[PDB]
């Protein structure tokens, strides 16, 4: 039962060196038939999979062309671990980073020429920001829309609820966006009947655990 | 080797047959082609390796076919767990390795136009020195939508950010926010703020607007 465990700092200031290590459990570094391939892969926000680099059983190391200068891949065979370093990180390097086990074996072993085991990944986010609670501003209203703008916080996540979490029907809490300032921002909206704006109170409850921010914000129609 | 997947988005109902395509820029042997499934927030998962062989534990409804420069992943009867992203990969005799750009398999449903709402910056935010304007597109299908910001009839560019929800579990629609950011100073120099929405469900673009400072 092979497993990969990954650790390393995921919140990086720009120009720092990303450093990740994976630990192998259930398999040896080379393998019974000297076929193991230890690989690094990243997934930028909203984009597909991009191969980064590999160190194989024989110690051969190879990198993708666009990263070969800035990246280093290594292994500590004594501890069944392998690592990735990536220097001078920028917004371009924000991604989820995975390690994975592949094999090129030459009863055939399972998953030959495939990446069958993956770590849980590390979300790597590049920002010069420190921990910061969000500002919460109202987005004021047959159907009426209202919401809250949850702006300028770091890092993820924020939880947003409406009336303490009772209200979820018609609620849309949008995936946060990283602004150019290094700070996140998102909005949470709900569509409600116009005829309820005078009988039902609408409050957005915003929790940001990293800053211990807790904000209850009544969103009322403007007059 | 450049792997090009098509279609970008595949829209189907549960139980239908799904056919996903991966075209290589050059001929490659089937030994070196693999397929992966990935749901958001989760690591990828190997489905097929060596073109046609299922990985351990993979259900019989997944199968592979093809040769030469075109390979195919077929799902014979989509189950709710199968709506996800799919990637092909070229794992040859040596690095470098390449992935396709991905295909998304979504739930098909009838076209739905978005409801459009615009929100001026709140007085609380303006007191802070920033001005954010939010355009909301509620419960629409398909996901493809165009949102253009106009300020005093000038098309805005590079000062807006979009966010889209995942497909709804109840009605299979999407929702989208577009946020236009300007300094409080620039916000007060202009009068008409408008977001123009184009979507397959609208017979013509819908514009929602406000005049700065009007009740």
């Amino acid at each position: 039962q092979v497993q990969l465990k990954q650790w390393g700092a995921g919140l990086l200031k720009p120009s720092e060196t990303l450093s990740l290590t994976c630990a192998i459990y259930g398999e040896s570094f080379t393998g019974s038939w000297n076929d193991q391939l230890w690989n690094w892969i990243r997934q930028p926000p909203g984009k597909g999979l991009e191969w980064i680099g590999e160190i194989n059983h024989n110690g051969d190391i190879n990198y993708a062309s666009s990263l070969k200068s800035r990246a280093t891949v290594s292994a500590d065979r004594s501890k069944n671990q392998f690592s990735l370093r990536l220097r001078s990180v920028s917004d371009a390097d924000t991604a989820t980073y995975y390690c994975a086990r592949g094999r090129r074996a030459i009863v055939e072993p399972p998953a030959n020429y495939g990446f069958d085991v993956w770590s849980q990944g590390t979300p790597v986010i590049v920002s010069s920001a420190s921990t910061k609670g969000p500002s919460v501003f109202p987005l004021a209203p047959g159907t009426a829309a209202l919401g809250c703008l949850v702006k300028d916080y770091f890092p993820e996540p924020v939880t947003v609820s409406w009336n303490s979490g009772a209200l979820t029907s018609g609620v849309h809490t949008f995936p946060a966006v990283l602004q150019s300032s290094g700070l996140y921002s998102l909005s949470s909206v709900v569509t409600v009947p116009s005829s309820s704006l005078g009988t039902q109170t609408y409050i957005c409850n915003v929790n940001h655990k990293p800053s211990n921010t807790k904000v209850d914000k009544r969103v009322e129609p403007k007059s | 080797i450049v792997l090009t997947q098509s279609p970008g988005t595949l829209s189907l109902s549960p139980g239908e047959k799904a056919t996903l395509s991966c075209r290589a820029s050059q001929t490659i042997a089937s030994t070196y082609l693999a397929w992966y499934q990935q749901k958001p927030g989760q690591p990828p998962r190997l489905l097929l390796h060596k073109g046609y062989n299922r990985a351990t534990g993979i259900p019989d409804r997944f199968s592979g076919s093809g040769s030469g420069t075109v390979y195919t992943l077929t799902i014979s009867g989509l189950e709710p767990d199968d709506f996800a992203f799919y990637y092909c990969q070229h794992l040859g005799t040596s690095p470098p390795y390449t992935f396709g750009q991905g295909t998304k398999v979504e739930i098909k449903r009838t076209v739905a136009a978005p409801s459009v709402f615009i929100f001026p910056p709140s007085d609380e935010q303006l007191k802070s020195g920033t001005a954010s304007v939010v355009c909301l597109l509620n419960n629409f299908y398909p996901r493809e939508a165009k949102v253009q910001w106009k300020v005093d009839n000038a098309l805005q560019s590079g000062n807006s950010q979009e966010s889209v929800t995942e497909q709804d579990s109840k009605d299979s629609t999407y929702s989208l926010s577009s946020t236009l950011t300007l300094s409080k100073a620039d916000y007060e120099k202009h009068k008409v703020y408008a977001c123009e929405v184009t979507h397959q469900g609208l017979s013509s673009p819908v514009t929602k607007s406000f005049n700065r400072g009007e009740c």
